[PDB]
RNA sequence: AUUAUAAUAUAAUCAGUUCAUGGGUUUGACAAUAACCUAAUUUUAAUGAACAUGUAACAAUGCACUGAUUUAUACUAAAUAAAAAAAUAAAAUAUUUAAAAUCAAAUAUAUAUAUAUUUGUUAAUAGAUAAUAUACGGAUCUUAAUAAUAAGAAUUAUUUA
């Protein structure tokens, strides 16, 4: 009778991070049916270091219960080139295939898209270019 | 054709027979005729009932592993083709029924919306929101129950007439979209508008 | 029901039958998508 | 060449649940034992899957078994990823996908995963994405059942008929 | 024609993607705008190595078909099947409704088969509709073994005696 069923994962408009209970997002999950406070603990211990609570996309997974796997991403895909740079793709500021690829090494250490080939990153980096207002050079 | 090409699976319990009527009636179409000779018949523990049916089908009964299969003497005859899908399916409803039995509960949604057996199971009384009285008698072969006043079991040997009788109770008051509220028979659904 | 000579199914749902020698176009999602050839 | 063989390769694809599917080559035989031992447990033994063949074996479905009479050239080639093993491939004779038989070989598998080569996923009884796997992976198929065979399958009689009133 | 002996049945509907812009609101669908691309597990860091043929990256197999929704979510969702004595023939998506062309049949010339001419390619229903009275002129005509000496269009198409 048991099976792989269903609950809930809290990002909506993807969200940041830095571990906090989060207005309203924190009751978001209570609308989930989920707090959001001692995680952030465990969510400091994951979430911190010199980047200012970077956005990563808040993957706060949920269980059929408060228990839950929460986790997130590597910096914000389009926020690596919007960092790096401060007709073609968005053209405006153009990133080296070198800073493409260097970036493709960052997204690649974070263990999320560690499985990503840097390769793909870099193919997935022309896309953020192409979506936000940057530029991937050849 | 792919329908009645599919075989039929009998338990020693049931037993699957034919011959021929006292009597063959044909049905006559514009040019096409159909003469109704044979009479097929499904015994077994719950009851026992009949299917009048053409000439051209016949069954054909095996011993081994209780498969009997149905064919016609002329396939690429078109009416012939299509009788042979509905008999074949008509003989494995009534072994269903036979062997296991049909059911068609009704649950009754609405304030005071609910059924009751009035005639001591001979007459189903139901009351749907009207100030005369409605209902309707009991068929021979349905047995009617109710574990509940707002949700009736019809249950009965025959697909066709306890699903026949299920959708003329439902008759009284189908479903309103507007609050899910009526009568439903079996597994039925509506899509409820929004209040407004 | 839409009496109307031509009779096109509207949508997915919508399933064409052939009753008492005329076209009926019912539909099991959208009522409004009942139709009759004349 | 097909023949009995190819039979071995629609009893890696019958019924019940938990494949196995791995290359023959690069293959520790202490794991493969371990792989054997696994299809053990259920009953069975390690069955070889060479391509060319196996192609042929995947090209026609609740077919008369093809044998050496049939060839790879005289079949139609169409689908580009008919041979599924690019080469010599050692599966056990395990049954289709289950999480909770494919557990205890996943941890044999996983102990020299870098020396096999797992064969992506194959549509069987349900479309398989070799590519999608991972969702497979995380959504797999309901091991609440583990008699398979042996009682549940059709003895089960679960009268569900009326359960809310 | 193309795809065919490989579809309803069958889950999953995913990897850029949440397409980008504007945008209180918009992740499918707010309108505008854009429309193809990565992903192939058994395993990972802030100032450098195409990207490799691994027996194969590739695969539109979707810019959620399309609603849904405050926009999303939910949610259907292109991916597509089980099931083939095989094609010879009963799949879909269409275009088509033709003997011009091609093909077959025939005439005509030289005639051991050379040219030219001629002939051969859709059906039913609905649409249907006024006024003394139905009005194919009327009757009425579509056939059924069993079964008569015995019926079987009396309509349309092409023909015979």
């Amino acid at each position: 009778m048991s099976q792989a069923a269903k609950n809930v994962i809290v990002k909506l408009i993807v969200g940041a991070g830095q571990a906090a209970p989060s207005p309203p997002v924190g009751p978001a999950l209570g609308s989930k049916g989920i707090k959001a406070i001692d995680f952030c603990k465990e969510f400091n211990a994951r979430s911190a270091n010199y980047q200012p609570g970077v956005p990563v996309p808040v993957l706060i997974t949920i269980k059929p219960d408060r228990t839950f796997t929460f986790e997130m991403k590597s910096p914000p895909t389009g926020y690596l080139l919007l960092k790096a740079l401060k007709g073609p793709t968005r053209a405006l500021g153009e990133l080296s295939l070198k800073h493409v690829y260097e970036i493709a090494k960052i997204k690649k250490s974070d263990e999320r898209h560690s499985l990503l080939e840097m390769e793909g990153i870099v193919k997935s980096i022309v896309g953020v270019a192409k979506s936000m207002g940057i530029k991937v050079v050849p | 054709s792919q329908v009645g090409s599919l075989p039929l699976y009998i338990s020693p319990e049931v037993q699957v027979s034919i011959n021929a009527l006292s009597m063959p009636r044909i049905i006559r179409k514009g040019r096409t005729s159909m003469n109704i000779s044979q009479n097929i018949t499904v015994k077994g523990p719950k009851g026992e009932l009949s299917v009048e049916v053409p000439d051209f089908l016949h069954l054909d009964k095996d011993e081994k592993h209780g498969k009997i299969n149905v064919t016609v003497q002329n396939s690429e005859d078109k009416h012939q083709r299509s009788m042979w899908g509905t008999v074949r399916s008509l003989i494995n409803n009534h072994i269903i029924g036979v062997t296991e039995g049909h059911l068609a509960v009704l649950r009754f949604v609405g304030t005071g919306y609910r059924a009751q057996l009035e005639n001591d199971g001979k007459f189903v009384n139901v009351k749907v929101g009207a100030s005369i009285k409605q209902g309707l008698d009991v068929p021979e072969g349905i047995v009617v129950k109710t574990p509940a006043p707002t949700s009736l079991i019809i249950e009965g040997c025959n697909k066709q007439q306890v699903l026949l009788f299920a959708a003329k109770l439902r008759k009284f008051h189908p479903p309103e979209p507007y609050k899910g509220k009526g009568i439903y028979v079996n597994d039925e659904t509506i899509k409820l508008k929004d209040k407004k | 029901f839409k009496v109307r000579t031509s009779v096109k199914k509207f949508c997915s749902d919508c399933y064409l039958v052939r009753r008492k020698g005329r076209v009926y176009i019912y539909c099991k999602s959208n009522k409004k998508h009942k139709q009759r050839q004349g | 060449r097909k023949t009995f063989l190819i039979d071995t390769y629609k009893h890696l694809m019958e019924n019940s649940s938990m494949i196995f599917f791995v290359h023959y080559n690069n293959l520790s035989k202490t794991e493969d034992h371990h792989f054997r031992f696994k299809i053990k447990q259920t009953g069975g033994k390690l069955t070889k899957v060479r391509n060319n063949l196996f192609e042929v074996y995947l090209r026609n479905s609740h077919l008369p078994d093809p044998c050496g009479f049939v060839k790879r050239k005289e079949q139609n080639w169409k689908h580009p990823l008919l041979p599924l093993l690019k080469g010599p491939t050692a599966t056990i004779t395990y049954e289709d996908t289950n999480p909770q038989q494919v557990a205890k070989l996943l941890k044999v598998l996983q102990s020299a995963q870098d020396k096999l080569m797992v064969i992506g996923a194959k549509v069987e009884n349900e479309v398989l994405n070799v590519e999608k796997i991972n969702t497979f992976k995380t959504l797999p198929t309901k091991p609440e059942m583990q008699s398979q065979l042996v009682s549940v399958l059709q003895m089960l009689s679960g009268l569900g008929l009326v359960r809310t009133l």
